[PDB]
């Protein structure tokens, strides 16, 4: 109720205060909502896809092919986030797995 | 994509540059 | 050829088989062959195909159209006589009625020539109801080539598994079949042969491609794909007609058609939806507050003083007998027994209660005073041919019989909010 | 026509389709509705040491395995529950204690299982299009909401 509503808030607050961030981001206060739902309880990496994919396929107003023959159009707004060193020979055959369960 | 379609070597020098500053600072010793 | 392999593309290993068991005219098989599949469809239309190709003499009956033995055994030699020679027998009937004189009676039609040394097929439709009656005609027709000594074998098509009709004292051992499965490769190229002349094939199969993906979670008969295909043609093709889309976009036609299959795949395994869901809402230009076609039991035209029958039983099935005063007199003493939450209350069924409960509840839910005359109690046993509440098995007498529930609260909560009533805060289980 | 001779191919190919598991192979052409229904009872019956139970008692856990998961189209409505759990009852999959109750509704079942705890996870490696958020669900015990 309202006494955890105001604890959320301070997770927020303080979430930032590591980081030497003034003003909040969205960006982190997502970050404590993960745990408020896993409170009571390789596959955490099949969960940040998922959620990941979902907020890219709902603002694009026209529609192309980039269905079977542009498998490549899905890493586009992918790699704009990459900015390590593994995450392009060992990761380049991991991506054509995890779009396989959509095909079956 | 990276390897197959667009940025091919914009994408490469990244890892390039920090491979490079890595074999630089080898000789930066423990106890120093 | 095109009812025989078209239907189904996945039977490229089951046609040498049965053709290596019929041979010849002279070429003899097992009494019995069991062949259990799916859906009780698949096995069923091949075999109206295949048999109808190579002209052999072959009958259908069915188990579950006659209860007794009488009538099963007469429809065998009914479709018998008409074949059992070259001409017609002067169309005359078999008075019979006995199991011993069915293997003397057939040995005396099949002596003419066309079934002497000829393979007869007798095919048992529908082999999952034998059970019911005595146990002495199941193997009967797996001993039948030792007390005939006759070509015949006897097929069965039923949806239960072999190792379930097993007898008390044993019976033969045949060979049991077993159909491959539908494959996910093989139902997509069945699902497109059947293409209308008004289309093509390839810009006919893109639009089975798009239902296939969002109906496999939920569906896996081929046959209901088949009448469903169908019915969303007149509901798809509406940019072809207009002309505001032309040929070969597969990529613009799935954002208009999104919002109108939300709400039609919640329905599946339901022919119910055709034409006359969405003409309902058409007469209901005032108030459109009623639900017709889509969920039409939960806003329905309900009595005064009838309504408050099925909310105040619906407490007498799930509530003690003596824990009750709660709701009534509060000026006793209760005891906080926790307030066992998971126990067996309100998840076990409707509890059993006579008619001294529903003497003392309506009479608080009302406002004003109500007399119980004639067609008070009309409510108690109108409502059971309505199917809405059942019997505690047998009949009972007078002296105040017993009654239980039938259906749950997923629209008593839609009434009470429009005659202004709340059943939420009146349930036990929910403290 | 086309065999001169005899082998030991022809031998045995013959053994193995008359000696195949019969109770395993018909869970291999169903959709994700029934396969998930029969893994349910399963978790039910580790916590239920031998004891009836009606079909109720699954509705509860349908409703729980919706959390912990995107917003998306997976999610049904309710009356596809009834309707796929209808479809063992055709295949002899569940048996009554003894009595089967004619004015019973689709609440009164106390119905069990036939089958075992053994050929149920050998027949997962084998199912055609196994999704990654289904089968762990089958391997654990359930230990998350």
């Amino acid at each position: 109720t309202v006494r955890q509503l105001e604890s959320m808030i301070r997770l927020s607050e303080a979430m930032a205060r590591m980081h030497c961030c003034d003003e909040v981001q969205p960006k982190h206060v997502k970050e404590a909502f993960r745990l408020l739902n896993k409170s009571i309880i390789y596959c955490r990496i099949s969960n940040l896809i998922v959620l990941h994919l979902r907020k890219v396929e709902e603002e694009e107003d026209e529609s192309a092919l980039k269905r079977s023959e542009l498998v490549n159009w899905y890493l586009k707004e992918i790699e704009s986030e990459i900015d390590s060193e593994e995450e392009l020979i060992n990761k380049k055959r991991i991506i054509e797995k995890v779009i396989h369960r959509l095909t079956h | 994509s990276a390897l197959k379609g667009v940025s091919q070597d914009l994408l490469e020098r990244i890892r390039a540059k920090e491979a490079q500053k890595q074999l630089a600072q080898m000789t930066r010793c423990p106890e120093q | 050829m095109p009812h025989l392999e078209n239907v189904v593309l996945c039977r490229e290993s089951q046609v040498s088989i049965l053709q290596s068991l019929f041979g010849e005219r002279h070429h003899f098989s097992f009494p019995s062959i069991f062949i259990y599949g799916h859906t009780a469809s698949g096995k069923t239309y091949v075999t109206q195909t295949l048999l109808k190709t190579l002209e052999l003499p072959h009958v259908f009956v069915n188990c579950v159209e006659c209860f007794t033995l009488r009538l099963l055994l007469e429809q065998i030699l009914n479709k018998l006589n008409h074949l059992s020679s070259s001409e017609d027998g002067c169309s005359t009937e078999i008075t019979c009625e006995t199991f011993n004189d069915f293997v003397r009676l057939f040995k005396q039609v099949t002596t003419a020539e066309n079934l002497k040394d000829q393979t007869v097929y007798i095919v048992l439709d529908k082999a999952e109801y034998l059970r019911d009656m005595e146990a002495n005609l199941l193997p009967g027709f797996l001993r039948l080539q030792e007390l005939a000594d006759r070509n015949v074998t006897v097929l069965f098509l039923s949806e239960i598994v072999w190792e379930k009709f097993r007898p008390n004292t044993g019976c033969f051992e045949p060979f049991v079949l077993y159909f491959p499965d539908y494959s996910i490769g093989n139902l997509q190229k069945i699902l497109s042969h059947d293409h209308p002349p008004e289309y093509s094939a390839d810009f006919y199969a893109a639009y089975i491609n798009i239902l296939l993906g969002v109906f496999y979670t939920v569906c896996r008969d081929l046959k209901e794909l088949r009448h469903l295909a169908v019915l969303n043609f007149p509901k798809y093709c509406e940019p072809v007609v207009k002309g505001e889309a032309s040929e070969r976009d597969t990529r613009k036609l799935w954002r208009n058609i999104e919002p109108h299959l939300k709400k039609a795949m919640q329905t599946v395994y339901l022919r119910e939806i055709s034409s006359s869901q969405w003409e309902k809402l058409q007469k209901d230009d005032t108030d459109p507050g009623q639900l017709k076609g889509l969920s039409a039991h939960t806003h329905v035209e309900l009595p005064y003083y009838s309504k408050f029958i099925l909310i105040a039983a619906y407490l007498a099935s799930y509530n003690p007998a003596r824990t009750d005063k709660r709701f009534f007199l509060k000026h006793h003493g209760k005891i906080k027994k926790t307030n066992h939450e998971k126990t067996s209350n309100h998840l076990l069924g409707p509890k059993p209660f006579p008619l001294d409960r529903l003497l003392a509840i309506l009479y608080s839910i009302v406002d004003s005073r109500v007399a119980p005359t004639a067609n008070i109690f009309s409510q108690i046993t109108s409502l059971v041919t309505l199917q809405l509440l059942t019997l505690v098995g047998h009949d009972d007498q007078l002296d105040g019989p017993k009654y239980k529930c039938t259906v749950s609260l997923d629209f008593i909560r839609a009434i009470a909010r429009t005659v202004n009533f709340d059943i939420i805060k009146y349930l036990y289980d929910f403290l | 026509a086309s065999h001169p001779f005899m082998t030991a191919v022809d031998l045995m190919e013959a053994s193995q389709l008359c000696s195949m598991d019969s109770k395993a192979n018909i869970v291999h052409g169903l959709s994700v509705l029934e396969i998930c229904l029969i893994i349910a009872m399963k978790h039910l019956n580790d916590i239920y040491e031998e004891e009836p139970f009606n079909f109720q008692m699954v509705y509860n856990e349908f409703q729980k395995f919706v959390q912990r998961k995107a917003h998306s189209v997976y999610n049904f409505e309710k009356p596809v529950v009834m309707k796929a759990f209808e479809h063992l009852q055709q295949l002899e999959l569940i048996k009554p204690m003894e009595r089967t109750s004619g004015n019973s509704q689709r609440e009164y079942q106390l119905m069990k299982l036939l089958l075992d705890n053994t050929q149920i996870m050998n027949a997962l490696q084998k199912y055609p299009n196994c999704p990654t958020d289904v089968r762990q669900w089958a391997t654990s015990s359930l230990s998350w909401l």
